[PDB]
RNA sequence: UUUCUCCCAGUACGAAAGGACAAGAGAAAUAGAGCCACC
RNA sequence: AACUGU
């Protein structure tokens, strides 16, 4: 079957220059493990993405169906979501700015999170 | 359908494609996906789907009809079909 | 129910969202065959002047059951290219997003809390 | 004997039998989940299978603040504020996805209905997730909480303040004066509390319940 | 174990880190003063000796070395 | 500066021994990000502040790399 | 009832570039006929 | 401009 170790071996094939991968605990209604991914340019990323969906679709996962991949119109990230894991591909400037990996590893104690900002709603006149 | 008076209905409809989900033998209670027209309490007509797909489904139905009498093998009291959870079964858990 | 004019918040860290700004946003646009938006739809928002893309997360509409009914309009500004506005949303996502037809992962990538 | 509201059937013309083969579902149900007894204004905290993740179950916590519906398609609402957003999710009793029901906090509410607890500050609304279970007296009436709510500005979801609704829970004085009362008093219609048309008995119903909800055990 | 392959070996591994400049890494170089190390700089600089030599060395005697011959004696007598 | 510059040598290392033990990610990515990590944090810190980050750091050292896999 | 996506399949075809059918599946939308377990 | 079944 498609599974986790699988993918993260097919990366390295494909040679992605950053790969990052977190664990979920079950309490969190999402998925088992998010992962990250990065590629020097968007030709590599959409070589890099395509190569795992088509590995995906040949390696069993008849059970489920197939995959849509997300983000192919950016140049800068790109995400595909599969049944256990989804990755995120983007490029290593693109990848440092979101800064995923801070999301996931601090999940609501990330530096960017206190930045947001709120609006205002009022009655003109 | 529900007759609603001068403003209405009280019209003979049919509904078509209606998947059976359980039937019980003891109170004969066909369990029917979807809505039927009419009230509550409303007698209906039932017969097997004229859809061309289901155009032979009677072959491995009981073809004349089903008979009791007969008891070539006693049904059970509740029929379920295999997607349908039945009461008492485990919590279901999406794995 | 995000439909013709209905005050939103704009829960990003977008520039023109985080800034303050006096006029009531009235949104455009609901980008779906349908005309009422719901978490997950696409539609328009005029923030600062400009419009930009937004993805609705929270709704004040009844919901179906089994799922939480947000007291506040929710959403997150997502850029032409298909990234979103902003890095970073503060309120609380469904993940119902995931399994929503549509590219919802950039977002959910984005959405630090999840309910 | 706390006899739990879905049991009870609505006068109409349905056929008791689809009340029977309901009940028998349910109670049979029931074993496989085992369904607390709690009121409203009970801080709940329910496990449920979730579609949307991958053999992951969670569990939320919240005040519940109504019930609704009947026999196996009953549901039950719990409120809570979780990061500072007012949530309510409605739980179907029998629903297969609920894993678990526990019950934080068993006690009651002023009021029988909580919607108004929208209306009232968030702090009356806000209960921590992670709270730990309280400890309860079996052989003891639910506890009772009286706090009177205070509401925010006049603009409301409903006039609660109409007798129609008769909220006992809000603190009207400070934030109504005595004339609005009156204003809203003018929808009192005293006739309907002294009408008997509108009054259907389940006592007979709900005694006879119990000893087929004992036999079943 | 040799203690002249200690003292080169610890000299390399503080010679491989790039921030420090090895003006005058001797033997007696020092970390405070003659490396100007900040506090957090002294940190990587003894991770680098713990990673050639097997790691296990604790801060709470570390921080007190403050020259390659005197974790070379530390490495020494723990080996 | 700290409250004990020693919670720093040991939470520092452990981190580069995860590095070599973690395989699924990348491991060039994590040492460079990590020792950024440091120099971009801990150059200058209060002591509350540096609590902080030195607590997380020391649950990020104690919990498998604090989840990264 | 209509539309879109998927699938078939990066296959057939084609020097490459590029790129299908039909059959099947899933999403919606509207029209028509209905329904109240839930909201 | 808001307000409200306009």
């Amino acid at each position: 079957k498609f599974d986790i170790d699988m993918l993260v071996s097919l990366l390295r094939q494909e040679n992605a220059r950053d790969i990052c991968v977190i664990q979920v605990p079950p309490e969190m209604r999402y998925t088992d493990y998010f992962v990250i991914g990065s590629g020097t340019s968007t030709r590599h990323l959409h070589a890099m993405v395509h190569y795992l969906v088509k590995m995906y679709k040949h390696l069993k996962c008849r059970s489920d169906p197939y995959v849509k991949i997300e983000g192919k119109d950016a140049d800068d990230w790109l995400c595909v979501d599969f049944g256990s894991m989804v990755i995120h591909l983007m490029l290593p400037e693109t990848r440092e700015t979101y800064e995923l990996e801070k999301l996931w590893t601090l999940r609501s104690f990330d530096d960017q999170l206190a930045q947001i900002a709120a609006e205002t709603l009022p009655e003109d006149f | 359908t529900i007759g609603k008076g001068f403003q209405m209905g009280n019209q003979n409809r049919t509904v078509y494609g209606l998947k059976v989900w359980r039937v019980n033998t003891k109170h004969n209670i066909i369990y029917v996906n979807g809505s039927v027209p009419g009230h509550k309490n409303c007698l209906v007509k039932i017969k097997d789907s004229t859809l061309p797909a289901y155009k032979d489904s009677c072959k491995n139905l009981p073809f004349p009809t089903y008979f009791p009498d007969g008891d070539e093998e006693e049904l059970p009291e509740d029929l379920f079909d295999e997607s349908v959870w039945q009461p008492s079964e485990p919590s279901i858990t999406f794995a | 129910a995000v439909q013709k004019m209905t005050r939103v918040r704009v829960v990003d860290n977008s520039a023109l969202g985080s800034t303050p700004y006096h006029r009531p946003p009235r949104c455009i646009h609901v980008y779906n065959k349908s005309g009422v938006g719901k978490v997950g739809d696409q539609i328009l928002l005029a923030i600062r002047g400009q419009k930009k893309k937004a993805l609705i997360v929270g709704h004040r509409m009844p919901g179906s059951r089994m799922t939480p009914k947000f007291d506040s309009n929710n959403v997150v500004l997502i850029e032409d290219n298909g990234n979103p506005v902003g890095t970073r949303i503060k309120i609380p996502i469904p993940t119902s997003l995931r399994r929503r037809e549509g590219e919802y992962s950039k977002v959910l990538a984005i959405a630090q809390n999840f309910v | 004997r706390f006899l739990s509201p879905e049991f009870i059937p609505p006068r109409g013309r349905t056929n008791p039998l689809k009340f029977k083969i309901e009940r028998k579902d349910m109670l049979d149900r029931r074993k496989v989940l085992p369904i607390p007894e709690f009121y409203v204004g009970s801080i709940l905290r329910v496990t449920t299978a979730d579609p949307y993740a991958s053999g992951k179950t969670s569990q939320f916590l919240g005040i519940c603040i109504k019930r609704s519906g009947n026999g196996l398609g009953a549901t039950f609402t719990l409120r809570n504020t979780i990061e500072g957003q007012g949530v309510e999710i409605c739980f179907e009793l029998y629903n297969p996805r609920i894993q678990e029901i526990q019950v934080v906090k068993l006690e009651k509410r002023l009021d029988d209905n909580l919607l108004y607890l929208r209306d009232a500050l968030p702090e009356y609304s806000t209960f921590d997730v992670n709270m730990k279970p309280v400890p309860q007296e079996a052989c003891q009436e639910v506890p009772v909480n009286k706090l009177k709510v205070k509401m925010k500005p006049k603009p409301w979801s409903k006039r609660w303040e109409r007798p129609n609704f008769n909220i006992k829970g809000i603190r009207f004085d400070l934030a109504l004066t005595e004339e609005q009362m009156k204003e809203a008093q003018k929808w009192n219609k005293p006739w309907i509390e002294f009408d008997m048309m509108r009054e259907y008995d389940t006592s007979k119903i709900e005694a006879a319940l119990w000893e087929e909800i004992e036999a079943s055990k | 174990l040799t203690l002249d392959g200690i003292k080169d070996r610890v000299l390399y591994v503080l010679k491989l880190y790039d921030k420090i400049d090895p003006e005058k890494l001797s033997v007696n170089s020092h970390f405070m003063k003659d490396l100007g190390l900040d506090s957090l700089d002294q940190v990587e600089i003894i991770m680098a000796m713990e990673d050639e030599f097997g790691f296990e060395i604790p801060d709470i005697d570390a921080e007190k070395l403050m020259c390659p011959q005197e974790i070379v004696d530390y490495i020494a007598d723990k080996k | 500066a700290p409250w004990s510059r020693e919670a720093v040598l040991c939470l520092y290392r452990a981190l580069l021994r995860q590095g070599r033990e973690l395989r699924y990610t990348d491991r060039d990515f994590y040492f460079a990000s990590i020792r950024r990590e440091f120099r971009k944090n801990q150059k200058l810190e209060n002591l509350e502040a540096r609590e902080k980050q030195l607590e997380k750091g020391l649950v990020f050292l104690h919990s498998k790399l604090g989840g990264l896999i």
